[PDB]
This record gives C-alpha cells, sequence and structure tokens, in this order.
RNA sequence: AAAAAAAA
RNA sequence: AUUUUUUUUU
C-alpha cells in the first residue's frame, strides 16, 4: 500500500473556528488579505481537508489547510509550495514569510525620523511576523507601541 | 543638526593621512568613525556632499601623483613609480572604504570612487 | 467531432435565446500544440455526470500521456467557462505540470453574479492561466476547425460568427470588470 | 581573544570577539591601520550592546523558544542610537 | 549548507532526539479491539493514522497515497520521507512492532537532499533568510 | 542551558559564560587570567555572601532561570562602580 | 404579453 | 435554456 506523510498540528474547534473567520474578515470586509485564496470544503476531493488558504507570496505560495476528520478530530498543516515543489513549514517560519510580501511594516527611513522625533507613517502592527533581528527593531519597539479585529496569524492558530 | 559645518574640516587632515600611507592612531579612526556616522545621521546629505568630497580629494591626489611621477619620465623611473603607487593604491583601498560604512547604509563607495578616479587619471591617460 | 447546426446552437452567447428554449450545455474543444512538430491534437468533451468537461479534459490529458520535458500549449474552448470546483482541480492540475500553457476562452461567464465563481475566475487568471472572453479570432478559429462544412446548412456562418462576436462584447467587459 | 570596548565614561566592558563580531561597525572597526574606544555610547547602554550580543550569539541558533529582551523604554531611544551607530 | 543544518538548528534537535510516539485514535473502543483497528488499518493503506510525538500538538499523518490524487513509505518499518522547513529528512520510527506505542525521530535524507531541484531550493533558502523589516524604499 | 555571568572589578566589567554547577575554580582559572592575573592572589565575591574562597559549587550553582542573557548577574571583585545614567 | 440595452 | 434589478420600445 502507498502512503503520503505529512505533518499535522492538532488544534481544536474554537481556534480552527477564529483562525477562518479572521482570514474571512481580512480577505473580504477588510483590505489587507485581498489577494490570498481560499479553498471550501466542497471544492475539494481530498476526504479529510475541509479548509484551504492559498498566500500567494511572489511566484511561490503558502497553502495553510485545515483537516475534517482526524482523532483526538482536526487540525492544520502549513506548507510552501513552488512549482511542485513543496516543504513543510513550521508557524513561526511561516508567520515571517506571510509578513514577507502581505502586511505593512517599518519604512526603511524610520529609524531616522524615530532618531530626531519625526513622526513615521508606516508601521508594523503584525508583530507576529517577527519572531531574533536586530537590536534598532527592538529599540524602536520598545520606543513606539504598535486592529481590533486581530490579523491571520499561523502560530496562534497552532498553539498548543 | 552638525553636518559638515566645523566638522567635514576636522576629519579632513584625518582624511589626508588615512590617504597617501600616514601614520594614523587609533583613536583618530575611533573619532572620525563617530564624526562620519554623526554626519551621516543628523542631517542626511552624507552619500552627496561626502560623496563630492571624496571624489575631488581623490582627484587631487591623483593629479599630485601624476605631477610627481612625470618628473619620472624615463621608462625605468615611470615603471617603479607606477609600482610603487600601485602598493598605494592598494592599501588605500584595503582601508579607506570601511569608515564610510553609513554610505551604503543611508544609500563602500568611496572604493570605486577611487578606482574610476585611477582609471581616469592612470589607466585612461596610459 | 461538432456539428454547424450543434455548433451555432450550443455556443451561444446572448442572453435572449429567442422563444425556443433548448438548453445550453458546457461544452470543452481542447486543442493541443507541441514545439517538438508533432500536429495538433483536437477534442470536445461535455459535462457528463460528475465528470464536469474541465475535469474529464484534465483526466483525458493525464491519461493519454505526455513527455515532461516537452513544452506544451493547450488551449481549450468552453462553452461556459469553469466552476470553482473546476477552476481550483484546473489550478492544481496546472501547477503540478509545469510545461502545460493552458489558455481558457470562454463563450460566456457561469454565475458571474456570484462571489465563488468570481474568486474562482481571479485564481485562475493569477495562478499563469489566462482566462478570457471569446472574440471573434476565437470564434472563427474553432468554426472552421471544430464543425464539418460538407453538410449544407442555412444562416450563413458569417452571419453566425459576426453574430457571436457582436454578442460577446458586454461579456468581454464584464469578465475585464470582474477582475480586482 | 576577547576584545575590550571602552565606553565614553571609561567603563570597560571585555566581551567575546565572536560575541562583538556581531554588529558590522566593530567588525570594521577593528581590522586596519585589540580594544575599541568611544566616544558617545555611555556605559548603561554599551552594557546593553554586549548584553545583546551574548543573547543573539546565544538564541539565533534556537527556533523553539525566544525570550524577550527586557529593554528599559526610557533609555531605549537612546539606545537605539548606539543600536544605529552598530549595527 | 543542508547537511549542516540539521546538528544546530533547535527545531531538528528537538524533533530527533528519539521521541515517544502514541497512537492517536479510537481509544474509546477496547485496548485489544483498538489493536485489531490499528493493524487492520496498517494491514491495507486505505485509512489514516496519526502518531501524537506524546507531549504536543505535533502530529505525523499517513495518509492513503490516492486520497489527494495519484501525484519509499512504509508501515518496525515506520519510514517517511519529507521536506522539513527545506531540508530533506525521513522520520523514522517502531510503533507497529508493539501494541500502541513506541520510538521515533528524525534522520538525514541525504539521497532526496542531492535528488532534489535546486532552484527551487534556493529560492526558498532566499526567502527565509531575508527579512521584511526596514525593506520597502523610503 | 549554561549560566552567563558578568564580573565587576571597579571599571572592568567582563563578560563570560560558565556551566550551571561550575566550581569557581574554572570560573577563575583561565577566564579570569584573561586579566592576566592567576588564581592565587584572587578570591571571587558574590552579593553578600563573599563566595568565600572557591571551590564550592553549591552557593556557586547559580539557577540558569536566575542568570540569563538578556539580563545576566553580576559577580563583583576585589568594590564596584555604578553605571552612569542619563 | 413581446423586443433591445446596461448593471450585479 | 445561469438568477435579480434598472432603462427604452410595442
Ligand atoms: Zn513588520
Ligand atoms: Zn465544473
Amino acid at each position: 500500500n502507498r502512503w503520503q506523510v505529512m505533518i499535522v498540528w492538532q488544534v481544536d474547534r474554537m481556534r480552527i473556528n477564529t483562525w477562518k473567520r479572521l482570514v474571512k474578515h481580512h480577505m473580504y470586509i477588510s483590505r489587507k488579505a485581498k489577494d490570498w485564496f481560499y479553498r471550501h470544503h466542497y471544492e475539494s476531493t481530498h476526504p479529510k481537508i475541509s479548509s484551504e488558504v492559498h498566500i500567494p507570496l511572489g511566484d511561490a505560495k503558502l497553502v495553510i489547510t485545515t483537516y475534517w476528520g482526524l482523532h483526538t478530530g482536526q487540525g492544520v498543516s502549513i506548507e510552501w509550495r513552488k512549482k511542485r515543489y513543496s516543504t513543510q513549514v513550521d508557524p513561526d517560519l511561516a508567520d515571517q514569510l506571510i509578513h514577507l510580501h502581505y502586511f505593512d511594516c517599518f519604512s526603511e527611513s524610520a529609524i531616522r525620523n524615530t532618531i530626531l522625533g519625526r513622526i513615521v507613517s508606516p508601521r508594523c502592527e503584525y508583530q507576529a511576523g517577527h519572531n531574533v533581528g536586530s537590536l534598532q527593531y527592538l529599540a524602536l519597539a520598545a520606543l513606539i507601541k504598535p486592529i481590533k479585529p486581530p490579523l491571520p496569524s499561523v502560530r496562534k492558530l497552532t498553539e498548543d | 543638526s552638525l553636518q559638515f559645518e566645523d566638522k567635514w574640516d576636522f576629519m579632513r587632515p584625518i582624511v589626508l593621512k588615512l590617504l597617501r600611507q600616514e601614520s594614523v592612531t587609533k583613536q583618530q579612526w575611533f573619532d572620525l568613525f563617530s564624526d562620519v556616522h554623526a554626519v551621516c545621521l543628523w542631517d542626511d546629505k552624507g552619500p552627496a556632499k561626502i560623496h563630492q568630497a571624496l571624489k575631488e580629494d581623490i582627484l587631487e591626489f591623483i593629479k599630485q601623483a601624476q605631477a610627481r611621477v612625470l618628473s619620472h619620465q624615463d621608462d625605468t623611473a615611470l615603471l617603479k613609480a607606477y609600482i610603487v603607487e600601485w602598493r598605494k593604491f592598494f592599501t588605500q583601498c584595503d582601508i579607506l572604504p570601511k569608515p564610510f560604512c553609513q554610505l551604503e547604509i543611508t544609500l563602500s563607495i568611496v572604493r570605486k570612487l577611487m578606482l574610476d578616479t585611477w582609471n581616469e587619471s592612470i589607466f585612461s591617460n596610459i | 467531432l461538432l456539428t454547424a447546426e450543434t455548433f451555432r446552437l450550443q455556443f451561444n452567447n446572448k442572453r435572449r435565446l429567442r422563444r425556443p428554449y433548448y438548453p445550453r450545455k458546457a461544452l470543452l474543444c481542447y486543442q493541443l500544440t507541441p514545439q517538438n512538430g508533432s500536429t495538433p491534437t483536437r477534442g470536445y468533451f461535455e459535462n457528463k455526470k460528475k465528470c464536469h468537461a474541465e475535469i474529464c479534459f484534465i483526466n483525458e490529458i493525464k491519461s493519454m500521456g505526455l513527455d515532461e520535458t516537452q513544452c506544451y500549449q493547450v488551449t481549450c474552448y468552453l462553452t461556459w467557462s469553469p466552476c470553482s470546483s473546476c477552476a481550483w482541480e484546473l489550478v492544481d492540475f496546472i501547477q503540478a505540470h509545469d510545461h502545460l500553457n493552458l489558455r481558457i476562452f470562454a463563450s460566456r461567464l457561469y454565475y458571474h453574479w456570484c462571489k465563488p465563481q468570481q474568486d474562482g475566475l481571479r485564481l485562475l487568471c493569477g495562478s499563469q492561466v489566462p482566462v478570457e472572453v471569446m472574440g471573434f479570432p476565437e470564434f472563427a478559429d474553432c468554426w472552421e476547425n471544430f464543425v464539418d462544412h460538407e453538410k449544407p446548412l442555412s444562416f450563413n456562418p458569417y452571419k453566425m460568427l459576426e453574430e457571436l462576436d457582436k454578442n460577446s462584447r458586454a461579456i468581454k467587459r464584464r469578465l475585464d470588470r470582474i477582475k480586482s | 581573544m576577547y576584545v575590550k570596548l571602552i565606553s565614553s565614561d571609561g567603563h570597560e566592558f571585555i566581551v567575546k570577539r565572536e560575541h562583538a563580531l556581531t554588529s558590522g561597525t566593530i567588525k570594521a572597526m577593528l581590522s586596519g591601520p585589540n580594544e575599541v574606544n568611544f566616544r558617545e555610547i555611555p556605559s548603561h547602554v554599551l552594557s546593553k550592546v554586549c548584553m545583546y550580543f551574548t543573547y543573539k550569539v546565544r538564541y539565533t541558533n534556537s527556533s523553539t523558544e525566544i525570550p524577550e529582551f527586557p529593554i528599559a523604554p526610557e533609555i531605549a531611544l537612546e539606545l537605539l542610537m548606539a543600536a544605529n551607530f552598530l549595527d | 549548507d543542508q547537511r549542516s543544518k540539521f546538528e544546530n538548528e533547535e527545531f531538528f534537535r528537538k524533533l530527533s532526539r528519539e521521541c515517544e510516539i502514541k497512537y492517536t485514535g479510537f481509544r474509546d473502543r477496547p485496548h485489544e479491539e483498538r489493536q485489531a483497528r490499528f493493524q487492520n488499518a496498517c494491514r491495507d493503506g486505505r485509512s489514516e493514522i496519526a502518531f501524537v510525538a506524546t507531549g504536543t500538538n505535533l502530529s505525523l499523518q499517513f495518509f492513503p497515497a490516492s486520497w489527494q490524487g495519484e501525484q519509499y513509505v512504509d508501515l518496525v518499518y515506520l519510514k517517511a520521507p519529507m521536506i522539513l522547513n527545506g531540508v530533506c529528512v525521513i522520520w523514522k520510527g517502531w510503533i507497529d512492532l508493539q501494541r500502541l506505542d513506541g520510538m521515533g525521530c528524525l534522520e538525514f535524507d541525504e539521497e532526496r537532499a542531492q535528488q532534489e531541484d535546486a532552484l527551487a531550493q534556493q529560492a526558498f533558502e532566499e526567502a527565509r533568510r531575508r527579512t521584511r523589516e526596514f525593506e520597502d524604499r523610503d | 542551558m549554561d549560566v552567563f555571568l558578568m564580573i565587576r572589578r571597579h571599571k572592568t566589567t567582563i563578560f563570560t559564560d560558565a556551566k550551571e554547577s561550575s566550581t569557581v575554580f574554572e570560573l577563575k582559572r583561565i577566564v579570569e587570567g584573561i586579566l592576566k592575573r592567576p588564581p592565587d592572589e584572587q578570591r571571587l565575591y558574590k552579593d553578600d555572601q563573599l563566595l568565600d574562597d572557591g571551590k564550592t559549587l553549591g552557593e556557586c550553582g547559580f539557577t540558569s532561570q536566575t542568570a540569563r542573557p538578556q539580563a545576566p548577574a553580576t559577580v563583583g571583585l576585589a568594590c564596584i562602580e555604578p553605571f552612569s545614567s542619563p
């Protein structure tokens, strides 16, 4: 018998429902996640897949799959795909790769304006995309404290 | 705030001592690093004014080198002068680009500036 | 292959259909061009039970076999355009197979007022698959290609083709405005 | 092999060379024509820079838990300037 | 750098430590009957089986091949080759020789590392290494 | 997670690392030798207990959670000079 | 009751 | 014959 092996992170119903509601809200009601995709449970022939969120990053994409009938059941999986090449991706790296393309971050000339006290327009409200970088960011975040409906983060959905 | 006024002239002797392979203490190096950072930070007109100043300095040094080597018009004298001046360019291309690291951050380039100045003054002429 | 009457009836792009109320069913006319030099391969599929035309086409192209390293240009003229399930299965198939340049041409839009169908069409466009409305050039191409003209027929195709092209302006504008 | 960064107040912070090589400013400053002196960075900020050197060189390899660096906001702005000098 | 990446990055250090793996499933059913279901599920590959790693939500899921389209994996033979975090690995362990619990860890997949395509791998490497911060022009 | 330590001899503020239950002699064998000082004529201190002379890793066995790289714990050697303030 | 057009 | 609304005409 042939098999395909893949990592599923078991999650409960409340967290999966919250993630789906948030991604749906920011796809349509809001404007941050218009470029994403969504594959409902009736658009896929896989008997266990309940949902699929596609996040196009450049010429590649990130697929977050939510499953139906597992044990101890459902779960979430994360994959990075580029033209039939696929890798498993952990939640933290998934968030970091998401923040590279989509949600607003500090501009190039953001450290200087803060140094002199000048106002900085483009902030970084997607903190979940930053998991150690540089001391400049840490000091900047300690200086300026940076959404009522929380943005879609893969690490909060895939908690526990 | 304090950019290029009473500041570039402060490091000008240090810049010309860094050029021509003149001995410079480490404390002067650290002071020049701090001054370059302050100039590039406080008013941000560094990658332009520092750029022009370094370009004119390297061009003036190249012209002085041409003046000092035209007195050695002999072919053997020209060759030995070129050899020692190539040692000088090696040392300067090694040492000079390091202090102006913030030039890249804002926008080294002084190394390629010296490279093209030497190409125009020497390689293009001879 | 198709028929002149079958072509003019089943490939209509109008929103009226006159007093007679024959049903319009989704059809797929696919054509293969390899760069090696092989002749174009022609075929047509219907919405057989469960196996939507697109899905049947995918199964046909998978089963008949082709080389992986040779780029092939596939063009499918769909009567009704692909639905969301087909828009996703086709996207997955075209991502799996690198050497297939897929061009979808729709004579009319399938439930274009529903959000999931619009999102499926945007998905198809974004994932390297250009889906465009039929115009006069492709209408004429699939006319003289997938129809035998030996048998006599009424209604000069010249008029037929111009009628279809004229009908295919409002839906062209609708597709051009549907991508966002 | 341990470098000895001297602050503007004379406070000498001795740190491992590979820890102080994190910032490109130090890496470029040391090599050329040991011990590094500073004219602006005070002790209470060079100390935090060295602490961050150790913290990053320890936790960069880790991929599961990353404890937050405790930065006092009332000094963070000034700290930022020092970081802008180094990184 | 794929070969070296296994030995230092903490994710693989915590994953490859001979972790205890417990099958999750029909625990409500009687233990003898439940191990019977596990045995007959491993007999014919027409079901899914999940191992919960005994303490974390991470689970290894085995699905039949013909569930996501047609497009080696065994079942003491629990070899599971995959591409994790960009590097080819094999999750290997034993749970089927015992009743319903056992051991499992990771090993390097040198053959899959060499056989894997290069352009996409370096594309992912560049994507992972780079940081969004202070990258947008201003 | 090995303990991370800083030694404050007046102005000098050495930074280093040590094992969770490493002995004091291992702390001041070569690590202190960077200051060009042998173990002789040297004795470690810790807060108020003064650590006596050494070799007693029990009292010197600071817990890993009590001394993080983010906030390493001071040691002292001999008075100390407090850090300046803005 | 019929024909034509636009939008969703 | 994929539905709703709007406009014009008989
Ligand atoms: Zn950000
Ligand atoms: Zn369909």
